[PDB]
Formats: C-alpha cells, structure tokens, sequence
C-alpha cells in the first residue's frame, strides 16, 4: 500500500487531483480527513502514483 | 512565609546571552546549574551554541564555570569529503534551554538543534539532549526524535527536548512539540537503555525499549503536545506518571493529559476554559492539601478576563485539581486569577515542599511581566487542609532598577531542595532578560 | 451620507492556489459594489504568509527561492507586505490585485495576527482617517497567537508598535505573535471593525473568535461572495 498524506500547508485542490488520477485507472482508493491512502497496487502503477504525488507536492511514504 | 529576600544572591552570566533561562539544582558539594541558550562556546566553527554554568554553591563570589559538554563542532558529512558539507547546524542551537538533574545524572536539551538527512538535503530541528552520567565520567548523546522520518510527516520537526524531566527512577522524560506535523509526542527512556544502545559511530540510533506515543488521525493536527511535561503518581502504584500539556489540541482551547506512565496510555484529560488561553503553557504535580497523594496544577497565561467596569484584560489563570482517594474529578477545584494587565501569571510553576515547615506543601507561581514597571514578579501561595491557599502568602520583585528592555523575571523556577542545609527548602529564579539568576534561601 | 475606509487584507500562503480567483472576484466586487452606496471611499490592500524562522519555513537554500514545489514557481515567503495604500482611483485596485501571485510555507496555521496589528497600528503610513474603518481579512488556514514563537526561539512579545519598513514588515524574527488581548484593545481603540471572509472549513473556529472580538462579523468566501458583502452593507447600514 500507498500513504499520500498532503497535509501540511498545500492546496486541497491537489490533493483531490490525486483521488481522480487513482480513479482513472481503476483501483483502491481510502480517504481520512486530509488523507489519502491506496491499497497494493502494482510495481508499474505504484512508480507512476509515486511520480503524480511528487509533482503535485504530496509527501509520499 | 520564612522566605528572606533582603540580600538574595545573585549569579550573573555573559552579556547578550539569556543566562538564565532554565535552572536546576544538583547535588550528587551543591551546586546550581543554570542555562545559557544564546553563548559562546569555544568549539570551533559554532556561533551561539550556547552551554551549561555550573555556579558551585559556597563560594563568596561564586562565579560560574561553563560545562564543556561537547567540544566538537559541527560535524561532517560522511563520503561528502570524498567541498565539505555540515551533515548538523549546531549553531543558534539554544543548547541549554533545558536542564535537569537527579542524583549525580545532569540532562542539557538543544530543541533547536537541526541536521540534514544524508539521503535529501532537507533540514529539520530534531533536537538533542545530552546526558552525563555517574558525575561527569561519561556524558552520551541522545536524540530519540533523529529516527529515519525524515520530513514534518515523520519526527524531523519534533524539536525533541524543548521540555525534560526526571522521575523517581531516573527515567529519563522528553516533549517533542513539532511531530507528526505539530502533533506532538512523549519520548521516554531510563539511562541504562540509552547507555547501552549508544553506538556515537552512526547519527541514526535506536534505543531498545523506547516508550513513545504512536502517530493519530490528521483531526489532531497542531496540538503541540509535549509542550510541557511534568511527573507524579495519579494511577495508584509506584511507577510516576507522565503528564503533558497540549496548548492547541481541541480547537485551540488547549487540555492536559495524564498517562499510565507504564505503558504511555491516556488515563485523564483535563480541558481549557477559554479560546487561546494556552492552557497547558506549563504544569505541575504536587500533594497541596497534604493526602498524601499528587495534585494537579495547569497554568493558562494569556487568558482574559472582564474587568468589573467591563473592559477585557488578559490576566491569567492558575487550575488547581484535587486528587480524591476514588479519583481525579474533571472540574477545576480551584482557580487563581492574575492581578497584572498583561502579566503572564502562571507562565512558569514550581512545588517548594514544607516551606512554612507546618505539614502542607507550598506552590511557586511566575508572572514575568507583572509588577508596577513590568520587571517580573513571584508569587508563593501557602497549602493547607482545604487545599491551596487563594491568596498569595508571599511576593517577590527585582531589586535592581529597570532597563530599557524586559526582564523576564520569574519566567523560570526551581524549589524543594535544602541548599544550604538549613533544613527548610530554596528557590531559585532565572531572569534571563538582563542574564541573570537570584537564589531565595529560607529561614 | 456617511464616508467609509476599507483595507483588504489577503492571505497568499499555499493553501490559497485554490482560492485566488475568489480571493480577486472578491476584491472586485467590493469596489464596485461601495463604489455605489457612499460615493466617497479609499481602499487599498495588504498580503502575508509567515513568520521567515526556522520551524515556520523551510531554511534549506534551495527551498528559500521556492518555497512550492518544483513544478510551479510561486515567490519567496514574506511575514507582511502592503502592496497599496489607501486610494480612491478603483483602476490602480483592480489592476494590482489582478496581479498578485502565491507564496509558500510550511505549516498549516499562518501568522495574519502580526498583519493585523500591523495595519491596526500603522496610521499614517497606510493612510487610516478619523472616519469608520472596515477591515476584510481572506485566510484558508488557521492562525497563530502569542507562545507560538517559543518555539523558533522568539520570546519578545509583540509590543504592539509599527515597524514598518520600505511597505515591509522587518521585525518579524524580533517579536512574538500578538495574543488575542493584544488585538482586542487594539482594534477596540483604532475603531476597526472585522469582518473575516475565511473558508467554509474554518466557519467554527473564527465563530468562536468573532465571540471574544468585539463588533466583528464572519461570513464564507467563495465565488458567491454575496455574503461578506452584505455584511458590508449591514455595517455600512448601522451607523449613526
Ligand atoms: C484524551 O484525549 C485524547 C485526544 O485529545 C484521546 O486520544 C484519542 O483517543 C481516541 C479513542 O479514545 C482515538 O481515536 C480512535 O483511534 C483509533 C484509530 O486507530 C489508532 O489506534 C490503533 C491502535 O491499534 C492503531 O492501529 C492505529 O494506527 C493507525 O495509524 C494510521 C492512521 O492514521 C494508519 O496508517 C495505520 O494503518 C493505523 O490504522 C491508530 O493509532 C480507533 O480506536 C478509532 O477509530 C476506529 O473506531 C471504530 C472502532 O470501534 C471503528 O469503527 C473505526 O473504523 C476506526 O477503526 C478512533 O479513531 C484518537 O486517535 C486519540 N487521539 C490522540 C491524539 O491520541 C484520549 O483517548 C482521551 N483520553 C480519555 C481518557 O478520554
Ligand atoms: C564531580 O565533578 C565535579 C565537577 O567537575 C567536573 O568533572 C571533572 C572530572 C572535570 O571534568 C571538570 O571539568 C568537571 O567540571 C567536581 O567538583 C569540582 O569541579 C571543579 C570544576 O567544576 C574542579 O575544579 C574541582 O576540583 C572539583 N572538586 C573536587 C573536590 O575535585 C566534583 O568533585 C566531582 N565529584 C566527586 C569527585 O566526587
Ligand atoms: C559571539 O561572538 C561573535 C564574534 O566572535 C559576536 O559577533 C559580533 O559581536 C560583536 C560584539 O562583540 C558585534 O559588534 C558584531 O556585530 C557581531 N558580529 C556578527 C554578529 O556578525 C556575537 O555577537 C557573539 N555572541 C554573543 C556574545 O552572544
Ligand atoms: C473542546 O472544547 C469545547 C469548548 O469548551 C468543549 O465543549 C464543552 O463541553 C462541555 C461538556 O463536555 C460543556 O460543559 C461546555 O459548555 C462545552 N463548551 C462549549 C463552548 O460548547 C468540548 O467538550 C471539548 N472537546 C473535547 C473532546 O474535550
Ligand atoms: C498502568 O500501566 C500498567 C502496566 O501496563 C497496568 O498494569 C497492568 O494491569 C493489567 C490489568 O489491568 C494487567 O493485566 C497487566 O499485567 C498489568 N501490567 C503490569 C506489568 O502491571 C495498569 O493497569 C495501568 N494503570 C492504569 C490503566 O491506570
Ligand atoms: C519563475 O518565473 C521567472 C520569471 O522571471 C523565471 O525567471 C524563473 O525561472 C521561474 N522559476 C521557476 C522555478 O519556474
Ligand atoms: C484625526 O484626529 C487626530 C487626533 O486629533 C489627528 O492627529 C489627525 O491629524 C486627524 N486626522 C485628520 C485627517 O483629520
Ligand atoms: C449569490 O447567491 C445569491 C443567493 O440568493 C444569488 O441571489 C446571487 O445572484 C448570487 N450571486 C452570484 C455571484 O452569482
Ligand atoms: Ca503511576
Ligand atoms: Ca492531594
Ligand atoms: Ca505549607
Ligand atoms: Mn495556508
Ligand atoms: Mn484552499
Ligand atoms: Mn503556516
């Protein structure tokens, strides 16, 4: 699994962007208040969630 | 009462150098150990770095000596020399904000202690203590926040060891404000642990058996838990409990925490009155009413009050909460108002033990921007049967005249211990603004 | 009919890349809606994100130029800054606040209280009148007060004096945060009145500030905007 966690003092509007672009391709998604997180995706699929979460500025663990 | 303020002596430290701004006493040949957060060292290519004096009770003068804790600098970076780069900033560390000593054991935290991480070049204030053991033989490093999360997500901006405290045991307590995105945390080890999980070769060390709070929900977000820290026995066995203030956790109205102490599980909480009161700024353990078992004090500095005309000024609040046999009811039994336009009453509070010698303990209050000049004040409320005292039984002020900038009088205590040998307690009170450090003796 | 002031106080931390074009719709729609009920008016407007210490910011040299991400560019973080001082020509407002762009920080709470005591006690440079002062303040996050401070080892309190340099505020790493007492008899004795556009999220906290505030108001910002601008016409409607 992916935790995104974006909370710090960032746009919301990012944060979102990332629920779509996981929505796109057609996987898990679990959102906590300010917090997103997605469950054993993929090598490929975890390296791009990795690169969108680091272009738009979330720290990604 | 007996408390002689005619001649206090006065310990006077560096210009332009907060001395002062946290003291303890130590006696393992007495002596009073003060903080120095804005000194300047001798270790080579660190500015402000700050230190320890070690003023030996006793002598006429009694001028202080600094504690060489760490000659180094700042240390390289590894395979960075294969120009060089600092892997830590040691300096502005404001090392010696916090100093506690039990027994022979002496603690110095640096909360603004920051290094970069080797694998990004980011910086966070982890902040370290140093721990001399057994007199001075050997002094250890610790800095239980400088753990592999790296950034604010993780305990980077803990800034660990912005408050300490010693228990019974010797265990060694630390509050780290800033982790977990200002979530704040509660650091815990004994000695031994610490002595036997040093390894000085590698930066990253994890101590085995570390008891630490776990990571919550992004809700509590900005709680600066640990902002200040204190120990005493609520749960009913011989083990002291921890007790933390969280100044901005329920909507900025603030609350106190008491923990099992065994385990670091939430036993009571203890909430604010009033929006941004900082309720929390400083706490407290001690037995007022003489039961036999602790009591609870929470100071709020900036809470306001309305004056009988109407007009609101910020005054402050002192929360005293009573420990019945059954348990620690949740409604403040009795509170102490501030008399000081912008005083800051109850910014900083201090247990004083049987100081009147009549069978009750004794509470030290701090105001450091109170009296007729905004210089400082003190203020020693009596205990008693019914509890504490509501009237202060004695006051303390500056002697010397005002300067041009604040004196923070009274912004840091220490009591309960027998100096001299006298057989009553003393005080000491820091007044870092013109560095400067009084010792009350008693009667 | 009754003369007005109103200054606009705008938050440009991070957290505002999804709220600027409210942020400008708002600032339109107050000139050319009090361009029509008083017909006699200046307004100007102001910015801040943070205190520049070290916990607050990133201190890194890297991070200092762009405090964003890499990906967008965003400008270097500023404790207060007054952009445009009171004036009555809306062609100079619109055009400048048609050109702000974002800032970043670190934490989520930012520092607006040492803004508003900056405004507050800063008469002459900013251009306050003896006539019924208005302050809007726009802010997507919380905010700090006094004791914060404590913690990028800053333990001056805030005298409450104006330090305005060069329409910069310089003092920052020097003094504390302002407490809440501190701003209450502040604007209780300029005669300000408060009215936070602050986002839906925060509609709880602010409502229990606008309790211990004195004549103040809070409404929502959003692009419907119609809300703080009748608490506008409300003030505006109940003086005597
Ligand atoms: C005093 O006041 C403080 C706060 O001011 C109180 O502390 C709060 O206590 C409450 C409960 O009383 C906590 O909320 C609950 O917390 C957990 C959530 O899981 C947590 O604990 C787990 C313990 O094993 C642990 O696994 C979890 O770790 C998670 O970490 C992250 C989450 O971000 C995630 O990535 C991991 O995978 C883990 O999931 C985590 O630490 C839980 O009990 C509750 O949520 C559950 O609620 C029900 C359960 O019946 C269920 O239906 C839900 O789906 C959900 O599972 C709830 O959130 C709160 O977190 C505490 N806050 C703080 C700051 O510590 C304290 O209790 C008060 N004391 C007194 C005496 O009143
Ligand atoms: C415990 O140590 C103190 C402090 O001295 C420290 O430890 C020394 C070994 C050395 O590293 C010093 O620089 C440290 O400050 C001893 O008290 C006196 O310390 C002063 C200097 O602060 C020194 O000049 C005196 O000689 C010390 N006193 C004596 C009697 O030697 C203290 O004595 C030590 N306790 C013991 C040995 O039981
Ligand atoms: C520590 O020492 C340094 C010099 O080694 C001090 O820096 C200078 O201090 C003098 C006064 O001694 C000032 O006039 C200079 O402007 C300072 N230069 C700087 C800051 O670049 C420093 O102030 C000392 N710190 C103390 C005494 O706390
Ligand atoms: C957070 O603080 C609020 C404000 O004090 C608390 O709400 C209070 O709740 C108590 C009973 O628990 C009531 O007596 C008060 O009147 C309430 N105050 C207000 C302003 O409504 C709230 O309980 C606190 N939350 C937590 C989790 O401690
Ligand atoms: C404080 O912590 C201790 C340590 O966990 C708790 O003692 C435990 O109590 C439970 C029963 O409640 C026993 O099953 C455990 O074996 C005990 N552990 C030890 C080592 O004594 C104690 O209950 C906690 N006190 C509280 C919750 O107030
Ligand atoms: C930001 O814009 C300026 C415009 O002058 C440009 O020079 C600079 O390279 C840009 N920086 C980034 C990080 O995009
Ligand atoms: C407002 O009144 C004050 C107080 O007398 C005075 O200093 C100031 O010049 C006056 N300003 C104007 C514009 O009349
Ligand atoms: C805002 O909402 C109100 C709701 O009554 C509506 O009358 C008004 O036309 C709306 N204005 C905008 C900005 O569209
Ligand atoms: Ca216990
Ligand atoms: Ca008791
Ligand atoms: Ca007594
Ligand atoms: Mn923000
Ligand atoms: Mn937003
Ligand atoms: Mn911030």
């Amino acid at each position: 699994e992916v935790e995104v966690h974006g909370r710090g003092d960032i746009p919301r509007s990012s944060l979102e962007l990332f629920e779509k672009v996981a929505k796109e391709l057609g996987l898990k998604v679990e959102r906590n208040h300010r917090t997103v997180t997605v469950k054993g995706v993929s090598e490929e699929q975890i390296r791009e969630l990795e690169e969108v979460a680091k272009k738009l500025g979330l720290w990604v663990l | 009462f007996n408390l002689d303020a005619e001649a206090p002596a006065v310990l006077s430290g560096p210009p332009g150098s907060f001395f002062g701004f946290s003291v303890e006493f130590y006696r393992p040949g007495v002596s009073v150990l003060v903080g120095a957060p804005k000194a300047n060292t001798s270790q080579p290519g660190v500015l402000q770095g700050g230190a320890v004096y070690l003023c030996p009770w006793g002598a006429s003068p009694t001028q202080c000596t600094p504690i060489e804790f760490d000659s180094k600098g700042s240390r390289l970076l590894e395979s960075s020399l294969s120009g060089e780069e600092p892997v830590e900033y040691k300096s502005l560390q404001w090392f010696g904000a916090t100093v506690r000593a039990h027994g022979s054991s002496i603690l110095a935290c640096a909360p603004l202690y920051s290094w970069r991480t080797e694998k990004e070049p980011l910086s966070d204030p982890v902040g370290t203590c140093y721990l001399s053991t057994d007199n001075f033989t050997r002094i250890l490093e610790y800095a239980p926040c400088r753990s592999d999360f790296s950034w604010a997500a993780g305990q980077g901006y803990c800034q660990g060891g912005f408050s300490a405290e010693f228990t019974k045991t010797g265990r060694v307590v630390l509050g780290g404000p800033g982790s977990y995105f200002w979530q704040g945390q509660i650091l815990s080890a004994t000695q031994e642990q610490i002595a036997e999980s040093y390894y000085p070769e590698y930066l990253i060390n994890l101590v085995q058996g570390q008891l630490q709070t776990r990571q919550a929900s992004s809700i509590y977000d900005d709680s600066y838990l640990g902002y200040s820290v204190a120990v005493g026995e609520f749960s009913g066995d011989d083990t002291e409990d921890f007790v933390a203030g969280v100044p901005k956790g329920n909507l900025t109205y603030g609350y106190v925490t008491i923990l099992n102490g065994s385990d670091i599980r939430s036993l009571y909480n203890f909430s604010g009155e009033q929006m941004a009161s900082y309720f929390g700024y400083a706490v407290a353990a001690t037995d007022v009413n003489g039961d036999g078992l602790d009591d609870l004090l929470v100071g709020a500095p900036l809470l306001m009050d309305r004056t009988p005309d109407g007009r609101p000024q910020e005054v402050g609040r002192v929360y005293v909460y009573l420990q019945h046999p059954a348990g620690i009811e949740p409604t403040p039994t009795l509170t102490l108002t501030g008399h000081d336009e912008f005083g800051r009453f109850g910014s900083s509070l201090t247990p004083l033990g049987d100081l009147d010698q009549d069978g009750y303990n004794d509470v030290a209050i701090g105001a450091p921007f109170g009296g007729e000049t905004q210089q400082g004040v003190v203020f020693v409320f009596p205990g008693g049967p019914g509890g504490l005292g509501s009237k202060p039984s004695q006051v303390l002020q500056p002697l010397w005249a005002a300067s041009h900038t604040p004196d923070f009088f009274g912004s840091a205590l220490r009591g309960g211990r027998d100096l001299d040998g006298n057989g009553y307690p003393d005080l000491i009170v820091g007044s870092f603004g013109v560095d400067k450090a009084v010792v009350y003796r008693g009667r | 009919d009754y003369p007005i002031d109103l200054y606009y106080l705008m938050d440009l931390s991070y957290s505002m890349k999804d709220d600027l074009e409210n942020v400008k719709s708002l600032g339109t729609d107050l000139m050319n809606e009090m361009r029509r009920i008083t017909s006699d008016f200046r307004i100007g407007f102001g910015s801040f994100v943070e205190k520049t210490v070290m916990p607050y910011i990133s201190t890194t040299p890297a991070k200092l130029r762009n405090p964003c991400t890499s990906e967008q560019n965003c400008t270097s973080p500023f404790s207060y800054k007054n952009v445009l001082s009171l004036t009555n020509k809306g062609e100079v407002f619109n055009e400048l606040v048609g050109k702000q762009r974002i800032s970043g920080n670190l934490d989520s709470p930012e520092g607006g209280f040492d803004a508003i005591m900056q405004v507050a006690v800063c008469g002459s440079l900013i251009g306050w009148r003896n006539v019924t002062r208005l302050l809007v303040f726009s802010t997507d996050a919380g905010f700090h007060f006094a004791g914060d401070g404590k913690l990028g080892g800053i333990v001056l309190p805030n005298d409450g004096q104006c330090h305005l340099e060069n329409n910069m505020y310089t003092m920052s790493h020097y003094y504390d945060y302002p407490s809440i007492a501190h701003l209450v008899q502040k604007l209780s004795e300029n005669n300000i009145q408060t009215i936070f556009a602050v986002t839906e999220e925060f509609q709880p906290v602010y409502k229990e500030l606008k309790n211990l505030i004195p004549k103040s108001a809070v409404g929502t910002l959003s692009a419907n905007s119609s809300n703080v601008i009748q608490l506008i016409i409300d003030a505006y409607n109940s003086l005597s």
